[PDB]
RNA sequence: AUAUUGGCGAGAGACCGAUAGCGAACAAGUACAGUGAUGGAAAGAUGAAAAGAACUUUGAAAAGAGAGUGAAAAAGUACGUGAAAUUGUUGAAAGGGAAGGGCAUUUGAUCAGACA
RNA sequence: CGUGGAGGUCAGUGACGAAGCCUAGACCGUAAGGUCGGGUCGAACGGCCUCUAGUGCAGAUCUUGGUGGUAGUAGCAAAUAUUCAAAUGAGAACUUUGAAGACUGAAGUGGGGAAAGGUUCCACGUCAACAGCAGUUGGACGUGGGUUAGUCGAUCCUAAGAGAUGGGGAAGCUCCGUUUCAAAGGCCUGAUUUUAUGCAGGCCACCAUCGAAAGGGAAUCCGGUUAAGAUUCCGGAACCUGG
RNA sequence: AAACUUUCAACAACGGAUCUCUUGGUUCUCGCAUCGAUGAAGAACGCAGCGAAAUGCGAUACGUAAUGUGAAUUGCAGAAUUCCGUGAAUCAUCGAAUCUUUGAACGCACAUUGCGCCCCUUGGUAUUCCAGGGGGCAUGCCUGUUUGAGCGUCAUU
């Protein structure tokens, strides 16, 4: 069991460095979001406040 | 060399056929040769290893030690000879896995089906 | 262990029925002991023994019906050959080998003669 | 392969101050979305002059 | 569940999904030779069916629990 | 008013579980399934969707029947049993 | 929604029984490449979409 | 006779060798996003064998320090080789509103060749 | 001159250390570059004569991955507010109990529900990660426990509307249409004594089905009880439909 | 003079390039013809002594019967006859069976685990009411049977 319980701690490390709050946090970061960078904003109605 | 069309000479085929072979085909691969005592006796070079045979290691650090097989561990392509172990630091004992091509059989454990196998491959047995 | 295949085939229909109910009384009891004990490996063997009885009882009832319809046309659909769909919907060996009466006079008259060119 | 590299549905975004002109993978949420494709320089893109 | 054996005179079983209140009432009356006053059933959240089986007043649930074994 | 305050109003499901493909693509008011074409007789597929086919062709499932046909052919669709030689 | 259909409920029961970590003894097998339950779900993080 | 980027069983390559090669060498059309049509990744390598570090001693513990297994822990489940950006410590050196470069020599440090 | 593979050749080098990497140590070539020593590491790699190409990068607002300066800085300031002892603990501005101080003030920071979420509900253990400070605590993590119905709902009916069949269009996937140019289908008693229902013979013309957990609608209330459940279990007392 | 800034080496970091690997891909050749109303392809839920997934399978549920080989399986347990043999195994082969709820989907119906009718049979003082068990009830078309329909029409009484 202590052989098996230490293998839970060995396999947990990679998710802790990425600050995953579980073994079930698989929220994926989009590399480049479309609304941030694709636009040209001139006189008129604009894309935000 | 190769003179047939069904046989393969490809490296990627031969490893994959080895690593995913089922247990009945692992039996023929885990075979051990007989000693020059028994080769003169029965008249047969090699046999598949069995659980209850007696054997002598001939290559490795454990050369010169002999003992009965405990169990043929086909899933690791290995054999665990009894009385050949490493004791751990805490007194516990761990068997050492051996490959049976480096073994030499000195005594055979004969069943009915092993006799007919010796008859099949040309043996004299008695 | 458990029950054997060939031993149950010699038994009768009344005994293969009473074999099975006594097995299911055991499998009821071993599911009770499964919660008290942590691990109970015996319950595998009594489970396959119930399946070995049901194969033999099904077989003796099916080989009865085959000899019931033996030598009589229109046996039921699960008892026929399974072969495949497109081969059951096809011409039989008699019907494809049928040939009209005009050809049959011709093949008698002029078969492919066997010859050779050497001399 | 004749279709290797073209199993993507990218489209270019336009001309901004802070981004290039390569067609990018549409949609969002996987991490492949927003990466370059269909170019010889892109990761996961086809090569130049596919050998026939 | 063992609280419900003593006070309410109620046995608790896990039952196959396809059964209804008529078939459970017939099966318990067959296996155990015990009359049933009323059966109440629920589906568990893990996907199996529970069944609260209240016996009659003539029959005691403590004595049947020794024969099957659980207590 | 069109951005984040109107996203609070989204709580009526358009689509539900389909009976055929299990896909959650069954439009309720249309009473049809957008992914697998149900209740029409044929499975919805198109040649413009190349990746649409590879998710649902044969081989991706269990193949309860087709995994035995190549074996039953190789023997030759035989009956009876083995003779215990 | 506490007035649920059975088909909705039966998919909750399957998601409930998959909500577990990996067993400890599978760490000990031969040629174990499997480390963590990489399909682990949570009600807070990801909605399971019916 | 002829057609075949599908199915099934075979044999081969002056092809690619983990950002390459199919999207997928691994629980891959998986995880994940969208109401939906559809979109759609990342992720191979301890060693011959786990022999995966008993015990001792500090600390609440994680861990450290010794011991110890092994040919090697400069292979310790962050595991073969571990480059550069970037950072730490020691040592040398310079520095009045940038630094670095070119030609020539001093100064300090440093270094092979060579007479028999 | 250099790199990846190919045919030759040196019976080329190699676990006594092959490639790779580091090296203000040495030499050669004007240069692309080549050779040697030292340190690291552990298993294959060169010279020459030719052959072949997915063959040389600093730039493309290049592509994927990685790391900095800025910087221990901007910031962590709406919703009036916290304080003292004790226990628990290696540890307390933040956890638990008691004593104080306040606030939401019945169109509430209260008591339940519909969509929606799916075990968050409760207990036992317990803190590497998350809770932008902290943590002994949690909607976290680990293991288990927990939803009981003749009367509450669904199920039944129809609304706006969806939609088969008879048919007619359409090359065709399928579109029209809902009582339409259709031969569209059931129920009652008998006369019963082979027992099954012949038949006495009538009446009816309405002609799928889906559509409301807020409309229409057969019938239940109090008191107890659990770590978590109730108009559902227990005790007591009533009503309804089919028989 | 330190500190600080910058350059360089040593050792240590951050990071995963290089070299060496390989159960995968790619391309060419060679042979072969075999899905389904006897219920397929797909889908949902279930099953292991200890499994979440892949893989396997269907209430006979990581399988059963048949055949071959002839002693394992393995992470722990367990069982010891199952070891000179009608016999181990996650073996191989495969000709006999099972095959939940679905799906062309087939009694009507579906956002309902909704609702009928028929036959045989068992239990409730039961041809009618309720329940349990087994087998049934789609449409288009063909050949044939059986009962019919129409001054469409022929003899006849």
């Amino acid at each position: 069991r202590s052989k098996a319980d230490r293998m839970a701690k060995m396999e947990r490390r990679e998710r802790n460095r990425h600050a995953k709050q579980g073994e079930s946090d698989r929220h994926n970061a989009v590399s480049l979001s479309k609304h941030l960078f694709s636009g040209k904003r001139g006189v008129g109605k604009t894309d935000f406040r | 060399a190769k003179q047939s069309l069904d046989v393969s000479s490809d490296r990627r085929k031969a490893r994959k056929a080895y690593f995913t072979a089922p247990s009945s085909q692992r039996r023929v691969l885990l075979s051990a040769p007989l000693s020059k005592e028994l080769r003169a006796q029965y008249g047969i070079k090699a046999l598949p290893i069995r659980r209850d045979d007696e054997v002598l290691v001939v290559r490795g650090s454990k050369k010169g030690q002999e003992g009965k097989i405990s169990s043929v561990y086909r899933l690791k392509f290995a054999v665990q000879v009894d009385k050949v172990t490493k004791e751990k630091v805490n007194g516990a004992s761990v068997p050492i896995n051996l490959h049976p091509s480096k073994l030499v059989i000195t005594k055979l454990h004969l069943d009915k089906d092993r006799k007919a196998l010796i008859q099949r491959k040309g043996g004299k047995l008695e | 262990a458990g029950v054997k295949a060939y031993e149950l085939r010699t038994k009768s229909k009344e005994q293969l029925a009473s074999q099975l109910v006594d097995l299911k009384k055991e499998l009821a009891e071993l599911k009770v002991q499964k919660l008290s004990r942590p691990s109970l490996p015996k319950i595998k063997t009594v489970r396959k023994s119930i399946a070995c009885v049901l194969t033999v009882i099904n077989e003796q009832q099916r080989e009865a019906v085959r000899q019931l319809y033996k030598g009589k046309k229109y046996q039921p659909k699960d008892l026929r050959a399974k072969k495949t769909r497109a081969l059951r919907r096809a011409l039989t060996k008699f019907e494809a080998s049928q040939v009209t009466e005009k050809q049959r006079k011709k093949q008698i008259a002029f078969p492919q003669r066997k010859y050779a060119i050497k001399a | 392969s004749e279709k290797a590299g073209h199993q993507t549905s990218a489209e270019s975004w336009g001309t901004g101050r802070a981004v290039a002109r390569i067609p990018r993978v549409g949609g969002g949420g996987t991490g492949r979305s927003g990466q370059g494709a269909f170019g010889n320089m892109c990761r996961g893109g086809r090569m130049f002059a596919p050998t026939k | 569940a063992m609280k419900k054996v003593e006070d309410g005179n109620i046995l608790v079983f896990q039952v196959s999904m396809k059964a209804n209140k008529y078939q459970i009432k017939k099966a318990v009356k067959e296996l155990y030779e015990v009359d049933v006053l009323k059966v109440n059933t629920l589906v568990r959240p893990n996907g199996t069916k529970k069944a609260y089986v209240r016996l009659t007043a003539d029959y005691d649930a403590l004595d049947i629990a020794n024969r099957i074994g659980y207590i | 008013g069109k951005g984040t305050p109107s996203f609070g109003k989204r709580h009526n499901k358009s689509h539900t579980l389909c009976n055929r493909c299990g896909r959650r693509s069954f439009h309720v008011q249309k009473k049809t399934c957008s992914s697998c074409g149900y209740p029409a007789a044929k499975t919805r597929s198109y040649n413009w969707g190349a990746k649409a086919k590879r998710r649902h062709t044969t081989g991706t499932g269990r193949m309860r029947y087709l995994k035995h046909v190549s074996r039953r052919f190789k023997n030759g669709f035989q009956t009876g049993s083995a003779s215990k030689a | 929604a506490a007035q649920k259909s059975f088909r909705i409920k039966q998919k909750m029961a399957k998601a409930k029984k998959q909500n577990r970590p990996l067993p400890q003894w599978i760490r000990l097998r031969t040629n174990n490449t499997i480390r963590y339950n990489a399909k682990r779900r949570n009600w807070r993080r990801t909605k399971m979409n019916i």
